């Protein structure tokens, strides 16, 4: 799936065409065509945890702005064509409008059915079984939570629960017609796991940041291979986790182990449960695997290097006015505000010109 | 929801969805690595007795039609697939998978594990299996009836899917613009070949049509002095499943073929015969060539063909009589894949060059063929 | 079919609900929904020969329009859903909005689907097999037409060429487990006719206005039917033609054949071609038969009373002025303006207050 | 395009489209009135060995559901309809009308004018005919096949739809609440009732239990003794197909119960048994009674009541012996509805008291029954 970063060119045709916009791309390996699209969404880095909507049900303009959206593509078409089904356009309808083989379309239909009973019979209704085809349709617990209304880690608990946790498969070019000794791998629900870990050496986890983007380049894919390398290198068992397609962080040789896969909560914490790695840098992969680092802390994983809490202390504003304050170092006069005229008050203060940050 | 489950002999399961007929199917089960084809795959007579498994994921995306069949009917015992599409999406279709199972009364199986159970057979070895569907599938029944299971090893098929009586065969291939052709005239098909029934798959006679030839095809027990009495142009020796070595009948009528200048061709179970009438022995593979995506050198030119490969015996190569060259071997295993008479105009591909499915590359192979009968002619 | 009048109702509301609003109402009979169905629209005098639309495709705007007229409907709705079905919106979709029986909305959906072949194939494709597919169906010729871009009477001619016409059953309440001696008859596309038309008397047709409306009411009605008592008090062979179910004129024992049937030419047609009355009578039931005269006078309908002519001499502004003129009669002064700032002189010449007639 | 073609014996033609099983089928064509309950009607064995044609245009609207069969199978030789509607809409459809005929294999066309056969066979009478579905119909054959079949006159066929052994039926009616009750304890039915197979529908049996009667279904030639053997509350004897006239057995069985003081009770075909075994004649219909709309008299109340019809055969009124007084008239036609005899605990309704399909307007006539028992049991 490419990636756009059309936001960042406000006055821009964001409309597709022959002439590429696309800023880079995401790429995933699902069992099923289904399990495949829906692990790409929720590694494209763009807020999607799968085929989540762009317009309201009861929005009565809803189907023209649909009827647009699909007529004339822009990046966010293959959200629209859910919500297209979502709001009563046929596979034919669709297809008229979009050229998109209806082999494809048919199975988006198929998963926004799926969603309506997900959102019908809510958390409760996700028994096992229910819970384990969803899963394999490639839904994310993100996704489900949403639609059942709970948070994702209920989601995830569930599937503790059950027991339901996804295989490893491995790419070797032959379908399995020869053994492969390289362990380039991908999850999916299946019966058979050949992740097959190591107990052996100690491990160190290495997350990438999925698909490019304006700020989040091919600079953050090198410190993540460099990662990898010196650690091999060093005798570490260097374990990489990333989805793009373009880069050398996805290179079989990059790394003793490589999962292809999206950098999510998700994803991360089932390599780490059958890895069971000695650390995990997040570090590297710019943006993506940053906003992760509090959350694979909290449950329980290894990361290594400057801390989640470290990271947020700089991050924060608020953390941050009050160590640069501590330090006794120079910044710039600052405000919070709320209302305008109280940044006009505000701003008497802090003098002009000044730098408004959202 | 419509059960299906399948056993194997060593008692492996798997559970899954029914998408063809009712009830239950025994035999050797096999993995196929084609990505496309699956019809003609089903339609393959070579694949009488046999379970196939495809061991890519989405089997049926393009529907079925008549023009991709290989035979009169399904020769496969039962299908295992991972995934059955909910739409069959492509101009050339006419009927659904499912629907197509249902009506060749086909025994079929969908969302299991195929890469386990292919890296099962591959590191196994091939096994029987039985796959049941129904209401209730009883697994310990399945095991049954596939332990019980006499297994292919011995087994003489070809006799079993041999015509009846010998007929002609003068249709030539399929094109996008035209579809399949007309069947040509006798007076439009410079050479007569008389070919072996064994289980023959329609593209192969349909190119040995497309180059020149009028086909007769007699049945698999069929004398040489029956056939010889035909004044031949050449003699062709299809494909087919089973042991080709129970196969007596042929091999003795094959020897004294080659007591003759006449031509002969084999593909497959005919490269086979062609082998242990030369005095070579066969062995039954491991797992077998079941794809196609195989590569075979032609050892004489140093060239590479991606081949359309269908077999689970091979000749051994270390009993081969010294009248008998070896002409290709697989890139994937170094088994035999081609021989040629020293002495006779006589040759024959463990592959399929009509491929149907698979790769055209090894097409040239039929050429060769023409050949031989072009200077048989000239004598 | 209920039939309103809400163009003379600008500030009402025009949305459907528990209080009626209908003025009144027309009724079909087919061996079919579809059939039935196709001659209710056909007959409703609203200028419908169908499911004829309402949007257009290429109308960016049109699905929301669609939705709406769909989800809370008004006098046009059965229109909008064949819309729904041209732009793609499926018939789980137009259910939920209108909650009208699939088992109704699939038929429309078919005759949707119909008429899209029709428009793509042409009259060229109109072969004597589809042709009659489409008749019974419901087709109108009129509605054929437009889709082949032809002219009604073409349609017409080609049915004459196929001898592809209707045949007549009979209603007898118990489904032709008995034998009836009443002529109570329906067009429908079958085998068998059950018209058997008298050779025996000299016959007079009478033309009723189908449902009413304001304007035309029952007092055309009543004429109707005196026509009818009359003329086979004295004798003649009486056949009605009318389709409004509230009335006298619809009534078996008021004429001597009723021919419960759209009053369309199309339909008169297929009667007189079968009947060959002496005459038949236009003059009576108001504005529908009236318009139909010229073009049943054409086609060698046999109309008494008032010429067609003679009547289209009165009703044209023109023609009519002419006699006035030539009978030394007084006239308001008039003018026919086709512009603007004509009129404000036209106006200033004929004197103000002013009658402005469009 | 799927060819369907219906001959009649006198060579009229119905040109239509094939919406069941391949083939043909051939028997007495008969019309139904009923514009409800098509499914109730193909299953109701009464109809074997004829093709049935319903009146009404839409058959199918609400599809199929097991509960709405009145016997194991659909019985009906054959189905003719006007159309067959695109889909079924009806909560309680389980299976389309199309899929539900392949499923029972049951040669079926649509498509025809069901209006014009409906006159023809109400003008002319009955009519064998036979229906041909398939690639190209053979007009010729077809009317061969029709004027071939032998005729329902004097064919018993009470025979051949009668139950191999005896059984139990402790099952009530349906419900929209609950649907299809679990089937009653023995020990929870007052009376014990014995009723005779000639084809029984179920909801005879279930309106039986509905009434406190516990019930053995014997096969057709049981005999008497069998019978009283059993120590019956009373005796019930059903409907079923064919002509009464040829069944000797029940007859004879009949008579001897009429020796008893048992309470006896026939519907249908059971009404002409009834009648017989009473000394009075049958008489086959022009065309007969199909439909739910027939107005019946109770003449004794003078109270009209509208029916469930199925009979092609009838009981003539004037052959009455005296020991047999007419009860019910057809307010359609005159003939011969129920009968009651006057020295014995015994009575018959020519229509269907159970009805499904159809008003329950003749229900009551169950009740008397009872009054018979109970009071045979006050003994
Ligand atoms: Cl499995
Ligand atoms: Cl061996
Ligand atoms: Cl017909
Ligand atoms: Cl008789
Ligand atoms: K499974
Ligand atoms: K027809």
């Amino acid at each position: 799936i490419p990636r756009f970063n059309f936001e960042k060119f406000a006055g821009a045709n964001d409309r597709l065409t022959t002439q590429m916009k696309s800023v880079g791309e995401v790429m995933a390996i699902g069992r099923t065509q289904q399990e495949s699209l829906q692990k790409a969404l929720r590694g494209l880095e763009v807020g999607a945890t799968g085929f989540d909507p762009k317009v309201s049900l009861d929005d009565p303009e809803a189907l023209t702005k649909i009827r647009r959206e699909l007529k004339d593509a822009g990046a966010d078409r293959i959200w629209y064509i859910a919500d297209a089904f979502r709001a009563g356009l046929s596979v034919d309808g669709v297809f008229n409008l979009t050229n998109i083989d209806r082999w494809f379309l048919v199975q988006i239909e198929e998963l926004v059915r799926l969603e309506e009973k997900v959102a019908e019979v809510g958390i409760t209704g996700l028994n096992a079984d229910f819970l384990r085809q969803l899963k394999r349709k490639g839904f994310a617990d993100a996704r489900l939570a949403k639609l059942a209304g709970v948070r994702e880690a209920e989601i995830r608990k569930l599937r503790d629960q059950y027991d339901l946790h996804p295989v490893y498969k491995r790419v070797d070019t032959c379908a399995a017609e020869f053994a492969t000794d390289t362990a380039y791998m991908y999850s999916t629900y299946e019966e058979e796991c050949e992740a097959n870990p190591s107990t052996d050496r100690e491990k160190i986890m290495v997350l990438g940041g999925g698909p490019n983007r304006i700020g989040q380049g091919i600079e953050f894919d090198y410190c993540c291979v460099h990662a990898s390398l010196a650690l091999r290198e060093d005798g570490y068992e260097t374990i990489m986790v990333n989805c793009n397609p373009e880069t050398v962080s996805t290179d079989y040789d990059t790394s003793d182990r490589l999962y292809f896969e999206p950098v999510t909560l998700e994803d991360v914490l089932e390599i780490v449960r059958i890895e069971k790695p000695k650390g995990v840098i997040v570090q590297y992969g710019g943006q993506t695997p940053l906003k992760l680092a509090r959350a694979l802390e909290a449950a329980g994983v290894p990361v290594i290097g400057t801390s989640p809490d470290a990271i947020d202390r700089a991050e924060d504003r608020e953390r941050f006015q009050h160590a640069v304050e501590r330090l006794k170092l120079k910044q710039p006069a600052n405000a919070t505000v709320t209302a305008i005229e109280m940044a006009v008050e505000k701003a008497k203060e802090i003098g002009y010109p000044l730098v408004v940050r959202p | 929801i419509k059960s299906a489950l399948l056993v194997l002999e060593d008692g492996t399961q798997f559970h899954g969805r029914a998408i063809g007929a009712t009830g239950s199917a025994v035999g050797e089960v096999v993995f196929n690595t084609s990505m496309t084809g699956y019809q003609e795959i089903l339609t393959d007579p070579s694949y009488s007795r046999q379970i196939v498994t495809l061991t890519y994921p989405h089997i049926g995306n393009v529907g079925t039609n008549d023009a991709d069949e290989e035979s009169s009917q399904v020769h496969a015992q039962g299908l295992v697939i991972r995934d059955l599409p909910l739409i069959a999406s492509n101009f050339r279709n006419t009927e659904d998978l499912s629907s197509y199972l249902k009506r060749h009364n086909i025994v079929a199986i969908a969302d299991i594990d195929t890469r386990k159970l292919t890296r099962l057979l591959r590191e196994k070895g091939a096994q029987n299996g039985c796959i049941i569907a129904g209401d209730n599938p009883d697994a310990a029944l399945a095991l049954e009836k596939a332990r019980a299971f006499p297994g292919l090893n011995g087994m003489d098929l070809a006799k079993e899917v041999t015509t009846a009586e010998a007929y002609s065969w003068t249709q030539g291939s399929w094109t996008l613009t035209g579809g399949l052709p007309e069947a040509k005239k006798e007076d439009e098909l410079p050479f007569h070949v008389v070919a072996y029934d064994f289980g023959a798959k329609r593209n192969i006679l349909r190119m040995l049509v497309d180059r020149g030839c009028r086909l007769t095809i007699v049945p698999a027990q069929t004398s040489a002095e029956d056939v010889l009495k035909m004044n031949p142009d050449g003699i062709f020796l299809s494909n087919g499943p089973g042991d080709p070595a129970p196969c007596d009948y042929a091999i003795t009528a094959i020897q004294k073929f080659l007591e003759t200048d006449i031509p002969v061709f084999g593909i497959c179970l005919g490269h086979q015969l062609l082998a242990l009438a030369s005095g070579a022995k066969t062995v039954k593979m491991k797992f077998g060539h079941h794809g196609g995506n195989h590569p075979v050198k032609d050892v004489e030119k140093n060239v590479v063909m991606i081949t359309a490969q269908n077999h689970g015996f091979a000749v051994d190569e270390a009993t081969l009589p010294a009248n008998l060259r070896v002409t290709h071997k697989s890139l994937f295993d170094g088994t035999l894949q081609g021989i040629h008479r020293t002495d006779k105009p006589a040759f024959s591909f463990q592959g399929h060059p009509e491929a149907s499915p698979g790769p055209h590359d090894a097409a040239p192979l039929f050429d060769h063929f023409i050949e031989l009968i072009e200077q048989y002619r000239k004598t």
